[PDB]
């Protein structure tokens, strides 16, 4: 299930704002 | 003739938000008016702490950015919008800034403690939302971008992890980091990955539209669980967002999904919020229907989820970081960049 593969991912978390 | 009683709570609005954008306040409270007590949240520019004011007992989160490191990350002028814009603000769902000041080594931030939680600590728990629970908290972040866009504001931030929920269910948008009072485009390339509208990711020149777009992201994330565009590494969810596909769970109401597609709309003559209807293009939309804007103004609709009280200081909704000590040089850090803060 798509659920699933988000919650195995590498960006479950707080996600950072991107720079410069 | 609600769309002129609309406009007149805008006009007044404005007046009153002139007022303070021209004559910021200005070095309202001191460090040691502070009694320090946890770390509640860090981003990657600086660290927020529960503080209680000492005079009057009340508890605020403080925001902590050290001035070098600014500086050294190139957000000086990112960081006096910031300031600027939310000491002018006043709409329910707006997260207060009760007092700034800055010393030699520090620019501190004072705003209002919201014991309750990020809505992104509890989206991941409970796992998504339900339409109608999204949708009380989606009426919320459309009244509130109304309001900033009327100011001629863009956030650019638009995320669970910058929304607080307060004592009543409902939610504050909590981090000003990126917001610009522009009219006419903007260049710089800021905003979290996941909800990049595409004419970010494509250096084009943008404007509030972009705002809508992260909207959908939102509506979309809540609902699903998950985020629209997600993938491990953010040139793989640019790839995504600028493909003009999205898939939606089967569960999504045809009503949702169509509001969607129009908010989730690469096409920027399409886009919903920016055409010639504007908000109302989204505020009239069927998924819509049986939201009364005014009552969610009014704090009147009942909330969803009341996070539950344990005290006003309690932290149990925030999870533990470590803590560094605030450390004040006899020097003066880059007084002239901060001048006006
Ligand atoms: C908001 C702002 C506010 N005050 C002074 C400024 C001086 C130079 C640039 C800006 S700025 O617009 O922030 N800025 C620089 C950041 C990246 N984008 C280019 C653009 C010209 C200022
Ligand atoms: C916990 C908290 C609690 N009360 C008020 C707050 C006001 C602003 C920011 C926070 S905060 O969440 O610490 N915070 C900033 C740190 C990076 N993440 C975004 C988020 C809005 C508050």
């Amino acid at each position: 299930t798509t659920y699933a593969d988000f919650i195995a991912s590498g960006r479950t978390g707080r996600r950072n704002a991107i720079h410069d | 003739s609600e769309q002129e009683s609309v406009k007149e709570f805008l006009a007044k609005a404005k007046e009153d938000f002139l007022k303070k954008w021209e004559n910021p306040a200005q070095n309202t409270a001191h460090l040691d008016q502070f009694e320090r007590i946890k770390t509640i949240g860090t981003g990657s520019f600086g660290r927020v702490m529960l503080v209680k004011h000492m005079e009057t007992g009340n508890h605020y989160a403080m925001k902590i950015l050290d001035k070098q490191k600014v500086v050294k990350l190139k957000q000086i002028e990112h960081t006096l919008n910031e300031k600027r814009i939310l000491q002018a603000v006043n709409f329910p769902f707006l997260v207060k800034l009760e007092f700034s000041f800055k010393d030699n080594s520090n620019l501190y931030m004072v705003m209002e403690y919201m014991p309750g939680g990020d809505m992104f600590s509890h989206l991941r728990r409970i796992g998504r939302f339900s339409e109608p629970h999204a949708r009380f908290y989606a009426a919320q972040i459309v009244l509130t971008f109304e309001y900033l866009h009327s100011l001629d504001l863009i956030y650019r931030d638009l995320k669970p992890e910058n929304l607080l929920i307060d004592q009543q269910g409902y939610i504050k948008v909590a981090d000003f980091g990126f917001a610009k009072r522009v009219k006419g485009r903007t260049w710089t390339l800021c905003g979290t990955p996941e909800y990049l509208a595409p004419e970010i990711i494509l250096s084009k020149g943008y404007n509030k539209a972009v705002d809508w777009w992260a909207l959908g992201v939102l509506i979309y994330e809540m609902a699903a669980g998950y985020p629209p565009f997600f993938a491990d590494q953010p040139i793989q969810i640019y790839e995504k967002i600028v493909s003009g596909k999205v898939r939606f769970p089967s569960h999504f109401s045809s009503d949702l999904k169509d509001l969607l597609r129009n908010l989730l709309q690469v096409d920027l003559t399409k886009r919903f919020g920016n055409l010639k209807n504007g908000v109302n293009d989204i505020k009239n939309h069927k998924w819509f229907a049986t939201t009364d804007w005014i009552a969610i103004y009014q704090r009147k609709v009942e909330a969803p989820f009341i996070p539950k009280f344990k005290g006003p200081g309690d932290t149990s909704n925030f999870d533990d970081y470590e803590e560094e000590e605030i450390r004040v040089s006899i020097n003066e850090k880059c007084g002239k960049e901060f001048s006006e803060f």
